[PDB]
């Protein structure tokens, strides 16, 4: 059968409605606290912000401020799910964003057949999407802005594109890594319409201009409004972070260690090169088929992928980052079954290793740091690196029979 | 000698007096059923100053039950100092500031000999495993006070200075107005011989009361004990609120435990709150941090006591430690009566949160443990070398994957 479009959203809203009804039931009745950290985070600083007090009063909270004057109404109204329902919203606007897009790139670039209900619902047919929505993590609204401004890119919108653009930047600073292939696609997306450089260039400058005005004017309001702190620590946390906590990410034990020593290494101090030297290797590749959305789409997954896997830091909430990128590469993909199956149960099995071995050094005290914690975040970095290879093979595929249907 | 001395003797049945020896230059006392000997030396000193010093020491695995002429010291050795302008560096250990005082802690017993003003010596028996003390040092007079336990006969003669004793039993009391009852006496000055005691009686409204005898009113509990963050769960809900009683659990952590502020409303965090240092970043400043954290009644109510990451060392192995928190609920009375007694006084303390006419009544001290490894600081070279050698391997590989050539 076919699923509707119509129905497909019905269901999803179902979905969502009763999962806010379990969560709320849940933490009222039960003693299990549902509601995850963040959110508690989320609602003390907005309670610090409506009693007329700086936000960054309270303890890990490094968001921006605009989270919490969004969060206001947790307090200006005296309710406590208010985040839940804005970010549940901000879920299904970023579904429809996705399925608005599949739907218009269809009637511009040849595709292989109609499959716009099953990628429309990868992401909003997702409990673990739900999960993550319902639980007062605010990554779906970064998730949400990310798609309108590439929205506004699809649709000539190049204005409204740049101030988004600049937004998103501004709320989290890890979009600034798609600066240098959208930019390219701008100008490429002017030289098949108008056969003139001047305007190409004056529209990439406009654009450029337009995000950094925005950027800028954000920037010196907030640190206007609320102090040196907020610069403090939304930005040079980043710069004098020494995370240790157990995640993820390769480096972890050796940044432990680093920590632990009063005197860095000399080869210790390069923890950020190869992250930038992969990021810009993976960005050149747009160069292949400049005035393509589709390959935008894809070297911005790779560039996700690629930033999350080399991160100093990586946990279970880093993976939306790309998640929401995964629709567009799966439209046209080339990849047989069992590769792709090979891909996901090597994915499943050294993420449950790491766990099994986090949930060992956590609950149980025992000493599993270097033999354990170690060899488990090498696999799972082998693994992913692997998987992040058999996709640019996928996309290098792909770039070929993307072609237009211009008459 | 510029001495006075006052000794109590807490017995438990009236027909105990009897077996009482009152001999011409003495009085000889063998025990009957374990009864309390409270020591009481003061001495005059000049000493200008005009800031109050406690110096208290409870041993944190003594079983003995208080009574009511004892107060309920804080576990451990404590040195409390209200001067804002002298330096606490006694012993190496960093003070921890309070808008009241600077206070010294640790869990092992501490010379005091080295502390007491003005080089006195006095023949003292120092009985730490046994014995329970508090010196209180003001402007112009310290104060010795010896809290014991009678497991043999004993023989009280005049010692230096003015000499006075006294026994008394506790007569009929509705845990309020107590009264004891019993005899006085005194030494004369110009010999050794004791006086002619006389029948006395005290009246006096405590400020401290126990109620640790039995009906397990609140009891405690302790789940995820080999975890890293054990979490103490304490049972209220068969007790309703009263009016001015308020439930409070205070504890003394060391530097590698830190309680969450935020957890729950109306926590009061002194010292190391910080959610992210590790151990070996923060060991440094301060000796640890005092928490007193409220309890909402009729509810199960959980707190959290967070470990740090220790130093990594040679032979990586764990590092045990406990603390003791008290529970107390703690009640305001009109400002008319009298709280004060002659055996004990109000003082710095876990008392200086609240006002002066406050009682508390002291329900549950369970103790906890925690169990913190750390690995071993000799593979900081083999995790440099693999760490790095594997994200080589893995840029170059990817590397290789972009460079393919299209069609
Ligand atoms: C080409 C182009 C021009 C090169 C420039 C490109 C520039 C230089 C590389 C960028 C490198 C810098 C900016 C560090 C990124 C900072 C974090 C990556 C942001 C975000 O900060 P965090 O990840 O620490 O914050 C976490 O975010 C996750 C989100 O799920 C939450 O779950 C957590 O609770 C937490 O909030
Ligand atoms: C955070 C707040 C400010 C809201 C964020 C979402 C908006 C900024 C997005 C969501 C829907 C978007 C719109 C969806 C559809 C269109 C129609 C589209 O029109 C065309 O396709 C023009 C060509 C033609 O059809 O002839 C131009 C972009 C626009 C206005 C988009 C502009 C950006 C919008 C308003
Ligand atoms: C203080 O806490 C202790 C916790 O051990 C209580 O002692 C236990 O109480 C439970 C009832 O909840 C009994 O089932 C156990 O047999 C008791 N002993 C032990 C060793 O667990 C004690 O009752 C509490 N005291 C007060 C005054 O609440
Ligand atoms: C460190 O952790 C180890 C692992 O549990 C502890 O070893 C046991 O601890 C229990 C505690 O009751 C003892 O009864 C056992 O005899 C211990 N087994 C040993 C030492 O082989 C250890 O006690 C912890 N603390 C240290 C080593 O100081
Ligand atoms: C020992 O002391 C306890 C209280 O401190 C008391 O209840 C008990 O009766 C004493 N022992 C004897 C044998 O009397």
């Amino acid at each position: 059968f076919k699923l509707g479009t119509i129905g497909l959203l019905s269901l999803a809203v179902l979905l969502r409605i009763a999962f806010f009804l379990f969560g709320v039931y849940q933490d009222e009745h039960f003693t299990v606290k549902y509601t995850d950290i963040d959110y508690q985070v989320f609602n003390d600083a907005a309670w610090f912000v409506a009693h007329r007090k700086s936000p960054y009063n309270r303890d890990t909270y490094r968001y921006t401020p605009l989270l919490s004057w969004l969060l206001l109404p947790n307090h200006m109204i005296p309710w406590f799910h208010f985040g839940k329902l804005i970010f549940v919203l901000c879920d299904l606007a970023t579904g429809v964003l996705i399925l608005q897009m599949l739907k218009k790139l269809k009637s511009k670039y040849r595709y292989g057949t109609d499959r716009m209900t099953i990628m429309a619902a990868i992401w909003l047919l997702n409990p673990m999407v739900i999960t993550i929505s319902t639980r007062g993590n605010a990554e779906s609204v970064l998730c949400f802005l990310i798609l309108s401004f590439l929205y506004c890119f699809l649709c000539e919108q190049y204005l409204l594109g740049g101030l988004l653009f600049g937004l998103s930047i501004h709320f989290k600073i890890y979009p600034i890594i798609y600066a240098l292939p959208i930019a390219i696609y701008v100008a490429a997306a002017h030289y098949n319409k108008t056969q003139s450089v001047f305007k190409s260039s004056f529209k990439l400058f406009l654009v450029g201009f337009s995000t950094l005005i925005v950027l800028i004017l954000l920037t010196v309001f907030m640190y206007m409004l609320y102090g040196d702190k907020f610069i403090d620590q939304t930005y040079l946390y980043h710069i004098y972070r020494t995370d240790h906590r157990h995640n993820f990410s390769v480096w972890n034990m050796l940044l432990y260690f680093n920590s632990a020593l009063p005197k860095t290494s000399e080869l210790s101090k390069f923890v950020f090169l190869p992250q930038m030297i992969i990021v810009l290797a993976i960005s050149l590749t747009q160069l292949r088929r400049p005035s393509s959305f589709p390959l935008l789409c894809n070297v911005l997954f790779l560039e996700t992928f690629a930033f999350v896997t080399f991160n100093k830091v990586c946990t279970s909430q880093y993976f939306i980052w790309y998640l929401i990128f995964l629709p567009f590469v799966l439209y046209n993909t080339r990849i047989s079954m069992r590769r792709g199956i090979v891909m996901l149960v090597v994915w499943v099995a050294t993420q449950a290793l790491w766990l099994r071995q986090g949930y060992l050094l956590e609950f149980e005290g025992q000493n599993v740091f270097y033999p354990g914690l170690f060899c488990a975040s090498v696999g799972f970095f082998v693994s992913n690196a692997w998987i992040l290879g058999q996709f640019i093979e996928d996309t290098i595929i792909q770039n070929d029979y993307v072609y237009r249907i211009e008459p | 000698e510029s001495v006075r001395h006052r000794i109590a003797l807490l017995f438990a049945n009236e027909a105990d007096i009897q077996d009482v020896e009152t001999v011409e230059d003495g009085v000889i006392v063998f025990p009957n059923s374990n009864i309390t000997i409270q020591d009481r030396w003061t001495y005059a000193i000049d000493y200008e100053l005009d800031s109050i010093r406690r110096i208290s020491w409870r041993n944190p695995s003594s079983t003995r039950q208080f009574s009511v002429i004892e107060s309920r010291l804080a576990p451990g050795f404590n040195i409390y100092s209200n001067d804002k302008e002298a330096r606490l560096n006694l012993f190496g250990i960093q003070p921890v500031y309070s808008p009241m005082y600077k206070s010294l802690h640790s869990e092992t017993w501490k010379s005091i000999n080295e502390i007491l003003p003005g080089g006195k010596n006095l023949n003292i028996p120092w009985n730490p495993e046994l014995c329970d003390y508090d010196i209180l040092i003001t402007a112009n007079t310290v104060q010795v006070f010896s809290y014991c336990s009678l497991v043999e006969k004993k023989k009280f003669v005049k010692d230096a200075g003015k000499v006075e004793i006294g026994l008394f039993h506790v007569d009929t009391e509705d845990e309020e107005d107590i009264n004891l009852s019993g005899l006085r006496c005194t030494w004369e000055d110009t010999s050794n011989n004791i006086g002619k005691c006389e029948k006395t009686t005290l009246f006096y409204k405590p400020f401290h009361l126990y109620v640790d005898d039995s009906s397990d009113i609140a009891p405690i509990t302790i789940e995820n004990t080999n975890g890293l963050h054990p979490k103490m769960k304490i049972d209220l809900s068969g007790i309703r609120k009263d009016k001015d009683c308020r439930h409070f659990v205070f504890s003394q952590l060391p530097s590698e435990i830190f309680v969450d502020k935020f957890q729950s409303p109306g926590s009061i965090v002194f010292g190391l709150d910080d959610l992210e240092l590790p151990d070996y970043k923060v060991n440094s400043l301060s000796w640890g941090s005092e928490s007193i954290v409220t309890l909402k009644e009729g509810q199960i109510n959980e707190i959290t006591y967070f470990s740090r990451y220790l130093e990594p060392k040679e032979r990586a192995s764990n590092k045990t430690v406990g603390f003791e928190p008290i529970l107390f609920k703690a009640c305001q009375v009109g400002k008319e009566e009298d709280l004060s007694n002659p055996f004990y006084s109000r003082s710095l303390g876990y008392e200086a949160y609240f006002s002066e006419n406050t009682k508390f009544y002291h329900i549950n001290s369970t103790s906890v443990h925690v169990n913190i490894p750390y690995p071993n600081k000799n593979d900081i070279g083999n995790i440099e070398y693999t760490t790095f050698g594997i994200v080589v391997l893995a840029i170059c590989y990817l590397i290789y994957k972009l460079l393919r050539p299209s069609r």
